[PDB]
């Protein structure tokens, strides 16, 4: 005496189902990354130049200590 | 499914992925796009299910 009951889609329909590709760009420009790399290299070069000059001075100092002790 | 349809395949809309080089990469792309088209067909089937006997 009841209505016919069956597995049916809801009245109206279903919400949209996405199927198309989604691969967003999400990236910097090439110039930006190249510039960051070059700037990092230059900063490292300057730091290493200072440190190596100081190291050469220290080496000279301890070499002179050896020279003083040699006789 | 397009040229010699069976069941209710003539009542659904989808695209047929086509390759250009005949290599493994093109077939991989074709299968991925076929998965997407299968999702599209599944949506259409969900929204067009009729009542009646089975």
């Amino acid at each position: 005496a009841s209505k016919v009951k069956q597995d049916m889609p809801p009245p109206g329909g279903y919400g949209p189902i996405d199927y198309k590709r989604n691969l967003p760009r999400r990236g910097l420009s090439g110039y930006s990354m190249f510039a960051v790399g070059i700037g990092t290299l230059l900063f490292g070069y300057w730091s290493m130049m200072k440190w190596n000059r100081e190291r050469r001075r220290l080496q000279i100092e301890d070499f002179e200590a050896r020279i003083a002790l040699m006789p | 499914r397009k040229t010699q349809p069976y069941d209710v395949y003539d009542q659904v809309e989808f695209d047929v992925p086509i390759g250009s080089r005949g290599d493994c990469y093109d077939r991989y792309l074709c299968r991925v796009e076929e998965m997407r088209q299968s999702l599209r067909i599944i949506s259409q089937c969900l929204n067009k299910m009729p009542p009646g006997e089975i």
